[PDB]
């Protein structure tokens, strides 16, 4: 199973599941700075592609 | 200026957030909005409405003078 993955399954297979997905996300802590959850969300696609 | 990190302390304080792409944009625009909007309008009318008030009665009794005046009188 492990020999037949090359590049294009690997692109396929993230496009599938990380591309244009809404995460669950978990801060604790001193967390002011991170980012709200629509700057999260926009960080999952690229206007250049 | 001032940064996310540095503006202030705060403890023991959780946040629950849902995606946008769950939720509706419109949920409970007309039943419950239209009440919230009565009980606003109740909440300022008494602050709001009296100068205008005031300012139309003077509005109108002043034009009516003027009107008035400009007719003339007998002798």
């Amino acid at each position: 199973r492990i020999a037949e993955v090359d590049a294009r399954v690997v692109r396929e297979v993230c496009s599938k599941y990380f591309y244009d997905q809404c995460p669950a996300v978990a801060g604790f802590g001193p967390i002011e700075q991170l980012p709200d959850y629509n700057r999260i969300r926009s960080g999952m696609f690229w206007l250049r592609f | 200026g001032r940064q996310f990190g540095h503006l202030t302390r705060v403890r023991h304080v959780i946040t629950y957030s849902l995606s946008p792409f769950e939720q509706r944009a419109f949920p409970h625009y007309f039943s419950k909005g239209i009440p919230n909007v009565l009980r606003r309008t109740r909440a300022c009318i008494l602050r709001v409405a009296p100068p205008f008030v005031a300012f139309y009665l003077v509005y109108t009794w002043g034009t009516q003078e003027f009107e008035k005046s400009k007719r003339k009188n007998p002798a």
